[PDB]
RNA sequence: GGUGAAAUUCUUGGAUUUAUUGAAGACUAACUACUGCGAAAGCAUUUGCCAAGGACGUUUUCAUUAAUCAAGAACGAAAGUUAGGGGAUCGAAGAUGAUCAGAUACCGUCGUAGUCUUAACCAUAAACUAUGCCGACUAGGGAUCGGGUGGUGUUUUUCUUAUGACCCACUCGGCACCUUACGAGAAAUCAAAGUCUUUGGGUUCUGGGGGGAGUAUGGUCGCAAGGCUGAAACUUAAAGGAAUUG
RNA sequence: CUCUAACUAUAAAAAUCUCUCUUCUC
């Protein structure tokens, strides 16, 4: 992979999981 | 090259180089005894004079500020000393 | 070539001559030198101005060469030394000028950067002078006593 | 040639048999006062043509106006101002170069200096003028470039601004054009600037007319017969 | 000055479907706008030199019909932000107007050159054909 | 290619020594003319060596 | 590995340069890696001057020339043959192609 | 129009061009270079004001005030976020018409946020010269930029001197360049990447096989985007660098 | 041992690939 798009994928994963954190509270 | 005498550079070579790089750090400047076209008095001036040197006798500014030596006033006479 | 705050490496300076004693052709008296030094000081010119004027107008090469002592020391012995050394005072003057410019027009950021550089230099020099104890150990330079010392 | 859609959202005539011809006259300032012809729709009341003519501008080379070829790169726009019937007058409207000469002067290894200034004529014609100068390679120069300092550029621009202001504020636009055609201001600029920097190819350009007081009938009549 | 009633042909030559449009000295009065795509069928060849000759010959015919005899030329590329370069065809139109009876003089280029503005279409990486 | 005849005309044209040495001071104004610097060079060298000094006009045209 | 000692940019001591659009594909490129050609040409082609020459008013007309630089992205410069793909030791030769005609 | 070819789209309410004008915001073409300024980002119409700085000149002034620097701070491209102002161009999203097996991609047209601003956050970039800063030395050559040197110098031109602009020999500083190795490197190459096994000028900060992974977690700054800090379990004999021949 | 003048004008589409890797000593 281009490291750029792997970083983007992990970044979006982080955003989704932190929205999960926010919705859980 | 590869063999010199740094004690005894050629005087032409010595002045050829830059100051602060010679054997002894000597100044390039000098002092000129300048006389105004009006008054016969003698006024000493540093060659690279910074301020507008004025003869105390009369308001006859002799040398004007410049990057290098001050420019004389077209009528004075200078003596090297 | 140091130039703390700019990578400039110049060496613009002066190479004073090797002869410690006076030039052989000088006709002025060392004492008369001293009285003209003190009177120009009474006029208020700083010792740098004093030196440049005595070099331009008269055969005064270095007052240390002629009188055997240096201009600031002549002033101190004669009791005309300023409370703040001249270089420092010029630093305060420049710093306050930059401060006035900056407060006048906000968005200039390189002005702020140069102000930080000038404050660094002035703190440094003040530290030195306090170590040599020319300044009082409580002498401090921030903004307002700065403006008072500008006066 | 076809592939049409005709998204329209035969009473045909001959539209050029229904048209008149008119003459063009240049002011007394130039040599060849006649300029040429102009086709116009026929003058009928309720949109008389002479209403339409007043306002027209024509771009004409100075070579034709003067006969000589050295004015080839010049270019004057003349405005239609007075109509006499089958024949109409023109007053000066603008000056410019042919772009090709401008580019020929614009070369590498020699910085160009521009001077822009809005100046009011002696009479009322509010104008804007431009000046273009190029550094000249000296008569002995081995240096491969001919660049000018920024301070030299500022001084030269100030000098040219002063000269242009003087020339325009001296006389009226008729006299101003009579000065323009011999391009005397060019030699004046070179005169006052040759001490600073050589400045080859000084040229006054894009004389732009901005304002005109009311009409000045009498002078226009004086400029044409 | 042997009574050459003048005109300006004003060929506008793009990289497709060039133009020949003769008008009066002031430019207010058109004579035979007839263009490059007028006489060709492909719509790919609108820029082709043959379109230039065809358009030029018919506008020259209309020019003789009206009465214009001498023509000045305003060659213009697309200019503005687009390519600054004269269209391939328009030169052939110039040649034809030179040929067909018309007297020609005072050739000029009036391509509108901008002073660096109006960011050119295409994005950073630009056209990626 | 080289046949012996060619070697021989090369020899006899090469063995040709001209008459007077083309310097001789005989051509181009008796006693040569040169610039001041080489003149004083020979002077310092301490040789009589007849002479004709002249200027050079060191200014360089565009070239 | 550094392909070109001059880094193939020609910036070398400027930080950042304004970009200029390519003339064919309109790709923005730094104004120094912006291969550039003086397209000076006679307004009429030499093949058609004669028709103009003998069929025109204003005997001995100037016949001016059209002037413009062309700025290419290097992709266009290579494909449109403006710039060739030279060899190694021949890369460090910067003199133009020997003044095409002289 | 537009393209490799085409279509979408606008057009006898006359589109496209042909002229004059006027509005808006935009940018400052060509001058534009192995050239300049700045700490870096970055900086290109003119003019005035405001303050600032480098380098050069200095027989001017003080006398170690110096270098790098954890901690702390200021700037910090573009995109982004607030809010208010503007709203041309160009264009993420979306809408389209093509190509193709599919193409919600590359080409083609419209079009929102942004693009420009005004105060505040963001502090990341291949923020690259992939070369930390301050020092001293070491080889030949040229030009170029800034200053200052000397010409019995040239044209300048104001008769003549003065300037300016040039020519020469310089010198100090700056971006750099060319040739070479007699030094290095593994080489590509470097005039520093030399003065390093013949191993020591002063100094900060980083790395220890590749993945896992800049991920997990805890802090910490931020509204948010996210940034700084930062592993391990585990999995492998390679990954990688430069050059050679195909 | 004297010098600095020419010039043009293309791009449509083309995806994938199953083994088998084996010495240099006189
Ligand atoms: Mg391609
Ligand atoms: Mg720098
Ligand atoms: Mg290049
Ligand atoms: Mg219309
Ligand atoms: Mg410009
Ligand atoms: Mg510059
Ligand atoms: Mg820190
Ligand atoms: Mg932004
Ligand atoms: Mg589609
Ligand atoms: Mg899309
Ligand atoms: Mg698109
Ligand atoms: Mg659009
Ligand atoms: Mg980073
Ligand atoms: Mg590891
Ligand atoms: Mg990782
Ligand atoms: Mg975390
Ligand atoms: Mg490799
Ligand atoms: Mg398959
Ligand atoms: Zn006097
Ligand atoms: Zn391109």
């Amino acid at each position: 992979m281009r490291a750029k798009w792997r970083k983007k994928r992990t970044r979006r994963l982080k955003r989704k999981r932190r929205k999960v954190r926010a919705r859980s509270k | 090259v590869l063999v010199q005498d740094l004690l005894h550079p050629t005087a032409a070579s010595e002045a050829r180089k830059h100051k602060l790089k010679t054997l002894v750090q000597s100044p390039r400047s000098h002092f000129l005894d300048v006389k105004c076209p009006g008054c016969l008095n003698i006024t000493t001036v540093f060659s690279h004079a910074q301020t507008a040197v004025t003869c105390e006798s009369c308001s006859t500014v002799l040398c004007t500020p410049t990057g290098g030596k001050a420019k004389l006033s077209e009528g004075t006479s200078f003596r090297r000393k | 070539m140091g130039r703390m705050h700019s990578k400039g490496k110049g060496m613009s300076s002066s190479a004073i001559p090797y002869s410690r004693n006076a030039p052989a052709w000088f006709k002025g008296s060392s004492d008369g030198v001293v009285e003209q030094i003190i009177k120009y000081a009474r006029k208020g010119l700083t010792p740098s101005q004093i030196g440049v004027l005595l070099r331009d107008a008269h055969g005064v090469t270095q007052a240390k060469v002629i009188t055997g002592n240096k201009i600031l020391r002549i002033l101190k012995s004669n009791g005309l030394a300023p409370e703040i050394p001249e270089d420092l005072y010029f630093l305060i003057k420049k710093a306050v000028s930059v401060r006035k410019h900056l407060e006048r027009n906000r968005k200039d950021k390189d002005a702020k950067f140069r102000l930080i550089l000038i404050e660094s230099r002035i703190h440094r020099l003040a530290r030195y002078y306090r170590t040599v104890s020319v300044l009082p150990p409580n002498w401090k330079y921030e903004s307002a006593t700065a403006s008072a010392l500008v006066n | 040639a076809v592939g049409k859609n005709k998204r329209l959202s035969k009473r045909v005539v001959d539209p050029f048999t229904r048209k008149e011809w008119y003459d063009i006259k240049a002011p007394s300032t130039f040599e060849n006062r006649n300029v040429g012809k102009t086709l116009v729709n026929k003058s009928v009341g309720l949109k008389n043509a002479s209403d339409s003519l007043k306002g027209r501008v024509v771009e004409v080379c100075l070579a034709d106006l003067q006969g000589s070829e050295d004015h080839s790169f010049r270019k004057v726009k003349l405005r239609v101002d007075e109509v006499q019937g089958k024949n109409l007058l023109t007053n000066f409207h603008g000056m410019d170069f042919t772009t090709d000469k401008l580019r020929s002067m614009v070369r590498k290894w020699q910085t160009l200096i521009e001077a822009n200034v809005t100046v009011k004529t002696s009479d009322d014609y509010v104008l804007r003028i431009f000046a273009i100068a190029f550094t000249r390679k000296q008569a002995n120069q081995v240096k491969r470039t001919s660049y000018a300092q920024s301070s030299h550029i500022r001084q030269i621009r100030k000098v040219i601004s002063e000269i242009l202001t003087r020339e325009v504020q001296n006389s009226t636009l008729a006299q101003l054009t009579s000065k323009l055609i011999p391009e005397v201001i060019n030699k004046e600029i070179e005169n006052a600037t040759k001490d600073i920097f050589p400045l080859q190819n000084v040229h006054i350009r894009k004389v732009k007319l901005l304002k005109q007081p009311k009409f000045d009938l009498g002078s226009l009549l004086s400029l044409h017969g | 000055d042997n009574s050459q009633v003048f005109g300006v042909a004003r060929i506008f030559a793009s990289f497709n479907d060039t133009f020949v449009h003769v008008t009066d000295l002031s430019g207010r009065e058109t004579i035979a706008r007839v263009t490059g795509g007028m006489k060709v069928k492909a719509d790919r060849d609108e820029s082709s030199p043959y379109a230039a000759m065809l358009a030029a010959q018919d506008v020259a015919a209309k020019c003789k019909e009206v009465g214009i005899t001498a023509v000045h030329i305003k060659i213009r590329a697309t200019g503005g932000t687009r390519s600054k370069t004269p269209g391939p065809g328009g030169q052939a139109a110039l040649r034809a107007l030179a040929r067909s009876g018309l007297r020609i003089g005072r050739i000029e280029d009036v391509t509108p050159v901008p002073s660096d503005s109006t960011r050119k279409k295409g994005g950073r990486r630009g056209r990626r054909l | 290619i080289s046949f012996k005849l060619q070697e021989e005309e090369r020899e006899r044209k090469d063995q040709y020594v001209p008459d007077v040495s083309a310097l001789d001071l005989s051509h181009s104004n008796d006693v040569l003319n040169v610039d001041t610097q080489t003149a004083e060079l020979v002077n310092s060298l301490g040789l009589k060596l007849p002479l004709s000094v002249s200027s050079v006009s060191a200014v360089r045209d565009r070239r | 590995p550094k392909k070109r000692a001059s880094n193939g940019r020609n910036k070398k001591g400027r930080g950042h340069v304004k970009p200029v659009r390519c003339v064919n594909c309109s790709r923005s490129v730094p104004k120094d890696k912006a291969i550039k050609r003086m397209a000076i040409r006679n307004i009429v082609e030499a093949a058609a001057i004669r028709d103009l020459s003998e069929a025109s008013v204003y005997a001995e007309y100037a016949l001016p020339k059209t002037y413009n630089k062309l700025h290419y992205c290097i992709s266009c410069a290579i494909h449109a043959r403006i710039v060739r793909v030279r060899s190694r030791t021949d890369r460090r030769i910067r003199a133009p192609p020997q003044r095409p005609r002289f």
